[PDB]
Order: structure tokens, then C-alpha cells, then sequence
């Protein structure tokens, strides 16, 4: 299977910043997506083919990347945006997710 | 010495082959998307049609610069 | 106007049949799209587990083929997970989803149910 | 003594490349059976044919070259290949 | 030396995906074809524009790009080299 | 209900065309489907010859290239076998039948009709 | 082209027993079919895709197999059983059919 | 039957923008077929350089993409080309051409323009 | 980027007479296409898919080929037929013309 790589696993970062995640796979990929799980709460879909935006996610997302190294950052860190951001691949049998980069709130 | 001329012989025969299969490829995928437009417009005479189009023109697997890498390799691998 | 919500047991013993459901509302299960079991271990790690599409082809995790299965209810609207031999590392919080039929685009998920693999009561 | 190295490259950047062609025949068909299966739902919404369709979706879905599982065995054979 | 059979061996088994892609393809064509003809009769059966589908349709049985006799060129070769 | 009924010469010289009709009732051999000849030497093993689909597109046995050719006529219903050179080799049970155009599934055939080949009178 | 050897060629058997019939591949293959043939008439089909049984074959029937060799068994065989079985394949063109395995009756 | 008319400026100073426009009469852009955009140089080569598919979908020339751009409009059943940088190796003839959206068979062409890059 | 050659660079005929024109290629290629282009016009779709004539055309023109070796041929010249031919092909991104054949009249 495809092993994919967050770094860092914890992240703080006080509101009004720009921050970067990256999500680096153990070989190649077809598709790309990202989430989010606040607390005591289902994954939330927002970034669909690495660049596609969800209804309902706020403009100052941005994902980007290719090859085995893609990103997700925030232009303006705001005071919701702190969760636990997951990445996953789907290129065969079966899918894999990240571990999980958790962002904070300084 | 003869293994070196085999073997960029055999090696050069394999590459034709991947850029024929790679080609041939996204000829259907191309002919694929024209087709659900064209039944997705007799339709409204919606939805997860939009998503599936996205996901067809949308691959990040390339096929074109790995097959194109394999070709040098070979080609240093001809000078030894 | 799409919810699932997922109903089963909260604590079940080691070397057991584990049971769920999935109650869709406002769309039919057989109509498009499939529909998948995804769960998340306490260390927040999250693995995929299965879906059966909308006309009743099914695939599954090849770490845990042997062991899984997935049917459905057209008649009632739900799909349901089974995992007959289970031991203490299936202690995960189970999910549904309901995804694109060509990649995999999980856009909407269950409220999520909580199942603990232990013996003492 | 660089001929293995040449050979497992070569071979690593092969088998690199099978992997992505099957992937995307795989995604094509799951498409295209879809993509019969809502033509037919359209034209059984107009008023048969409708057992030719499910004959060939089988078809479709019964294939046992199994593309997959050799591909592995040739990923297999280089490794030790490599070895020597 | 055993070299010859290692290269024999990995060359047998990749002649055997490329045999296997190309008929996954091939079986593609066919049911896009003649999909695309139940899509084309269904769109007249709605009662103009029969053009773009027979372009396209004859396009799609006049590749000319082989994978037929060079996929056996190619094993003609491996066996000439086998003998090394 | 498809109702293949082949027919034609019981009896060729060596060296001569060989034409066989095969009448379809019941269905347009237009519409959907391909359709196909057989044949069975006298040892009992059967080799297929060709097919040509509905829309006229054929394709042949790769040995037989050089001699088949198959052809349909629309307003009556039929389609053709033609072998202009033939040999005592060629003495089998020829059949009809109709196989869906994905895989080769022969689902209807007809009765079978014998062709002998021999200048014996 | 593909060589599908049948075997055994002439088996024979006595009513409610159990009888299996082996087709390999000299290579691999996409799909499977069974006929059935009795003495002066077509072939029947028989089974597709080396699992599903046509329509009005009896239950008994029962295809398997994978990647070169396939079976086809049946649970209690009767009397209207004994016929010539024929295996074929669909990879690439042509289509090859198999030898064909005649089963029987004892008395 | 279809009609492609287009029309641009005659003389173009170097290492400025170049812009053409493609008016298509008696069928819309956006029903079906892809819109190609091809050159001949005045020593009779042609070349292709991009096409925009009745969907909004650009394909450019390997050799042009870092200056080459292709736009549309809609609602005037136009669809435009354009160039950031240029030289004297782009005085050609520009030509539109309407294509069979699976091959390369322009079975449709326009009149044809000359754009010539000097500095007159 | 297939390099496509026609080796009639410039040849005269007369009316009346056989005359054939070839493309080749470098490397293989999936489809072929002749336009017929005239002085002070643009090129007139000609030949697709390599034996189908386009609609107009007269009949007096074949069109043959196989692989890597393509032929136009006129069977009854005539001196209206005095244009430019050229070949395309298209295997991929990009698809090459042609240089050109020219094919004048005495």
C-alpha cells in the first residue's frame, strides 16, 4: 500500500499568519483530497483533485501540488481553523489516509 | 559484448509499445467524456455527472514524463 | 437533504460477530453513488474499511478481506457492515460515506458511532 | 559492474509504468458501467434490449486476465534479480 | 551464465502484461462503440444532427498504431536473444 | 425469439465458392448483436470462422483471412458466408449464431447444415 | 493461437454420482464458457463467465476455475446428462474451442 | 452551413501582444466540436498551435504554452487567441479551424489573416 | 514532435498521366490526414483516415498507407488538380503537418 506522510504531525500558529501543510506520498498518486475533524466530530470534505474547494469552505483556502508532494495552506489563519487536517490518496485497492496534522490556535 | 546491443535493442521495442498503450488511452477517455455530455444534454430534454468530468480530466498519475524519463535511461544505459 | 446515521452496538466481546447500520434518508441507496464503512482508531488514525455500490458490487480492504462483509436493505434503505472474528485493536469509531462512483470523494459522513472490543462489562 | 544497476533502474522504471496503465483502464470501465447503466435507466424512462445490456455489463465486470497479481509477480523477479 | 536467465524470465513475464493491457482496451472500444450507437438510436427515436457521431465512430475503428504484430515483434526478439 | 436457419449446398467440388444463407426470424439482424459462422470437422471439434455485426463492421478467423468473406443482406434479413477456394479439408457442419458483441457467447445457433467436399458423383 | 486441452477425453459414470471436467489454458484467458452437445444437434449454451448457469440448466450444473484451468461439475448426474462437453475461451483473436469431453452412462 | 470569420490587427511591433478573434456564424460554440488555431509560415509550413474544446478545455502546443492563451465569449459566439510575447518568427498567416473532437480532421477553415511583426 | 517528410519536394506532371505522392513518418502514428491548400486560399480538407474522401472530392484520388509510409495518388491529372498537398498526423500532442508538395503543371 501507499504510505502517506504529514508533516508536522503538531503545528501552532497564532490567528492572522499564513501556515502550510504537507502531505508527501510513498510513491505515486491519481487524485488527491484533504479534510478536516474538529473535535467529537465526522470529517468534514473541503479539497477535492488537490485544487477544488467544497461549497461552504471560505475562499482563503488554497491546495496545491504534483507528483508525490502536495500542499494545503491558509492565506490569513482564522479562529475556526483549528482542527486536525487529513489527506488521502486514491490511486488502487485500497485507499489511505494520513495521520493527521493538528493545527492550534496561539 | 553482443548483450549490449540485445539488450537497447529490446529496450527500444518496450518503449513503442508504452506510448502506444498510453496513447490509446486517453482517446477513449476523451471519447468517454464527449459521450456523457451528450447524454447528460438529452437528459434535460443533473449532477454527479459534473464530479465524474472533473474526475476524468483531473489524474495527476502523468504517464507522459515517466515514459518519456524511461527513454534516456536507456539511451546512457546504450553507451556503456 | 442526504443523512446517514448509523445505529449498532457500543461493546462487543473479543472472538465475535460485529453488526451496524446505516438509515439513509432523502435519496435511495440504489439509485447512484456508493456507499462506504470507514472507521478511526484512538490514535486518530483513520482506514477504510469497504462500500457496496448502488447495484450491490462490493470491495474490500485487502488487510482485512477475509473478514469483512457488506449487505444492504433496498426495501428500508440501509446498508449494513459485518466483521465476524473481531479482537481489541477494532476499538475505532466507525464511520459511513457516500462517494463519487468513479474516485473517491467522500462528500458526505455519518454522525459516527463509537464500538469498544473488550470483555469485562 | 554497473549492469545491475542499469538493469534495476530500467526495470524500476518499467514496472513503475504497467502500475499506471492499469490503473487507468480500471477507472475507464468503472465509468463506462455507469455510464451504461444510465443510458439504460434513461431509456427504460421513455416508454427488450434491456437483457443485452446486463450480458454485456457482466462482461465487464467477469474479466479474469487479471491485469493485477502479476504485476506484483514482476516487481517479485527483480528483486532478487537485483541481488546478484 | 545465468544472466540469460534472468533476463529471459523477466522478459517473458512483461510481454504477458502488455498482451493483457491491450485487450483490456480493445473490449473498451467495443462497448464505447457501441454504446455510443444505442445513444446515437436513442437520441432519433426522441422526435437532426446525425454528424459527429460517425466521424468519431470511424476514428474509433481506424487506429493505426498496430499493437498487434509489435507486441510479437517483440517476442521474436526476446527468443533470438535467449539463445545467447 | 431469434430463429437462425442456415442453408445451402449440400455437396462442392474441390476448388469451388461455397456460398451458405442463414435466415433470421423474429429479430433484425441490424439492430443489436453480431452474428457468426462455425463450423464442426468430423472429429468433433469446432473452429469459428467470423462474424459480422450489426452495423456491417466483420472480422475474420486470422487463418482463413485470404478465403472468408461475409456478407448481409438488410431488407430480407440474411447474411452470407463465401469461401472461394475450398479442399476436402473443409468437410464439416457449418452453424449460425448470434453472440453479444463484448465477449463471445453464442446464446442461439442453428440446426447445421453439412457441406461435403469431394468431385465423386 | 490458444490451445485449450480437455480432460479427460471419454470419462464414464453411473446416475447420482459426481463428475468433474477439467479445461486448461496453454495461456491466460479472459473468459469461459461450457456447451453442451448431443448426438445430432447444435450446441447448447451451457454456462458463461465460468459461474452463471444459462437459462433451464439444472441446478445441478456448477462452473469454477481460475487463471488457466476451470471445472465444471455436476452435483447428482442423471441420465440426460451424457453428452459432449466443450470448453471455450475468448481472449484475443480467435476465439478457440476445446476438444471436447463425452461423457456417459454405465448401465 | 458553418462560417468562421476572423479577423486582427495587420502589423504587430515586437515583444508586444498579439490578439486574433474567430467569429463562427450558424453554429454555436458551445454545442459540440473542439476550435483550433493554426499558422503558416512564409515559407509554407504549418503549424498548430492550440485549440479550446466546446467545453472551455485549452490544449496548447508543447512549444507554445509559456506564451500562447486561448479565450472564448459565448454570448457572441467568438472565441479568441493570444500571445504575450512575439518576434519576427511569428509573421505567418493565422488560420481558424473547426475539429472532429476524437482526431485532428479540421474540416473547417477560415478565410486566413497575415500578421506580420516588424517595426515600420 | 514526429518529423513528417514528403519526398516530392516539386513535381511537375501532365494532364492525363499517373501521379503518386508519399509521407513518411519518424516513428508510428495513429491517424492520417491529406489537405489540398491553393495559392492566395486556405487548405481544403482533402483525405481522412487515409482512405476516405472528403465530401467533394473528386474520385479520381487514392489514398493508401500503412505503418510509417503513406501515398496519395492521382489516377486521371488533371491540371485544375495543380495545389499543394500536405500530410498530417496526429499520434499526440502535438500533431505535425507536412513540409509540402507541391504539384505543378506542363
Amino acid at each position: 500500500d501507499i504510505k502517506m506522510t504529514q508533516s508536522p504531525s503538531l503545528m501552532s500558529a497564532s490567528p492572522g499568519e499564513k501556515v502550510t501543510m504537507t502531505c508527501s506520498a510513498s510513491s505515486s498518486i491519481t487524485y488527491m483530497y484533504w479534510y478536516q475533524q474538529k473535535p467529537r466530530s465526522s470529517p468534514k470534505p473541503w479539497i477535492y483533485l488537490t485544487s477544488n474547494l467544497a461549497s461552504g469552505v471560505p475562499a482563503r483556502f488554497s491546495g496545491s501540488g504534483s507528483g508525490t508532494s502536495y500542499s494545503l495552506t491558509i492565506s490569513s489563519m482564522e479562529a475556526e481553523d483549528a482542527a486536525t487536517y487529513y489527506c488521502q490518496q486514491w490511486s488502487s485497492n485500497p485507499l489511505t489516509f494520513g495521520a493527521g496534522t493538528k493545527l492550534e490556535i496561539k | 559484448n553482443d548483450w549490449q546491443k540485445n539488450s537497447t535493442r529490446l529496450w527500444n521495442s518496450q518503449s513503442s509499445i508504452d506510448q502506444k498503450l498510453a496513447n490509446q488511452i486517453n482517446d477513449l477517455r476523451q471519447t468517454v467524456i464527449w459521450m456523457g455530455d451528450r447524454l447528460m444534454s438529452l437528459e434535460h430534454r443533473e449532477h454527479h455527472w459534473d464530479m465524474v468530468r472533473r474526475h476524468l480530466q483531473g489524474r495527476e498519475d502523468n504517464l507522459t514524463l515517466d515514459i518519456s524519463k524511461l527513454k534516456e535511461q536507456i539511451f546512457e544505459a546504450s553507451k556503456a | 437533504d442526504v443523512q446517514l446515521q448509523e445505529s449498532g452496538p457500543g461493546l462487543v466481546k473479543p472472538s465475535q460477530s460485529l453488526s451496524l447500520t446505516c438509515t439513509v434518508t432523502g435519496y435511495s441507496i440504489t439509485s447512484d453513488y456508493a456507499w462506504n464503512w470507514i472507521r478511526q482508531f484512538p490514535g486518530n488514525e483513520l482506514e477504510w474499511m469497504g462500500y457496496i455500490s448502488y447495484s450491490g458490487s462490493t470491495s474490500y480492504n485487502p488487510s482485512l478481506k477475509s473478514r469483512i462483509s457488506i449487505t444492504r436493505d433496498t426495501s428500508k434503505n440501509q446498508f449494513f457492515l459485518q466483521l465476524n472474528p473481531v479482537t481489541t485493536e477494532d476499538t475505532a469509531t466507525y464511520y459511513c460515506a457516500r462517494s463519487v462512483i468513479l474516485g473517491a470523494w467522500f462528500a458526505y459522513w455519518g454522525q459516527g458511532t463509537l464500538v469498544t472490543v473488550s470483555a469485562a462489562s
